[PDB]
């Protein structure tokens, strides 16, 4: 899953 | 087995990375596990190339920024003969041309070992005896996106339908009693700003919470 920063 | 384990304290783990807007967590989980094993074998910690996995492992079943599996990445490294360093094959978070160069390889594997599915005690044995372990989990929750402290527990978590690859670097417990308030130490790939410096404590021996022992594996070096 993605969500980065 | 030990009451607690933390491979970060022994030099096995690289700083936290950031996958950005690319579905490549499976590649970061696999490089994390290979980085541990190469350190156990040689004494040298070298950051490995997720981009090499993203661009080159389509034949094995991976889909780049659209998803993949850690076992398929270890299969690629075995069939390929090698894996490049992050320095030589940098991360750009998009699908690109395979640029694998044997002269820049800093890692190899002969296959991989699977942890028995569903078994948190089998996962505990592998973490204690081997090093960091690749694992799948259900991370699709706002509570996980905004995690900051504490032992993570989410009722909505599934132990069977998973969507994210991470790295188990250890396990521990709160308190003086080693037999309760247990947790898995997990390295994510959403940057050091996410979570607790890029890490999360996931509830341990609470019925395979979020699927951490459902599909666990490690490379054989
Ligand atoms: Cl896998
Ligand atoms: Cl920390």
């Amino acid at each position: 899953a993605v969500a980065e920063k | 087995l030990p009451k607690s384990v933390d491979w970060r304290k022994k030099g096995y783990v690289t700083p936290v990375k950031n996958q950005k807007q690319c579905g490549s967590a499976w590649a970061f989980s696999a490089t994390g596990a290979l980085e541990g094993q190469m350190f156990r074998k040689t004494g040298k910690l070298v950051s490995l190339s997720e981009q090499n996995l993203v661009d080159c492992s389509r034949p094995q079943g991976n889909q780049g920024c659209n998803g993949g599996f850690m076992a398929r990445a270890f299969q690629y490294v075995k069939e390929n003969g090698g894996l490049d360093s992050e320095e030589s094959y940098p991360y750009v978070a998009v699908d690109e041309i395979c640029k694998y160069r044997p002269e820049n390889s800093v890692a190899q594997d002969t296959g991989f070992t699977v942890v028995a599915p569903g078994k948190e005690k089998a996962l505990m044995k592998a973490v204690a005896t081997v090093g960091p372990i690749s694992v799948a989990m259900d991370a699709g929750h706002s509570s996980f996106q905004f995690y900051k402290s504490g032992i993570y527990f989410e009722p909505d978590c599934s132990s069977k339908n998973l969507d994210h690859g991470v790295l188990v670097v250890g396990y521990g417990f709160e308190g003086a009693n080693s037999q309760n308030s247990k947790y898995w130490l997990v390295k994510n790939s959403w940057g050091p700003e996410w979570g607790s410096n890029g890490y999360v404590k996931i509830a341990k021996d609470k019925n395979n919470h979020c699927g951490i022992a459902t599909a666990a594996s490690y490379p054989n070096v």
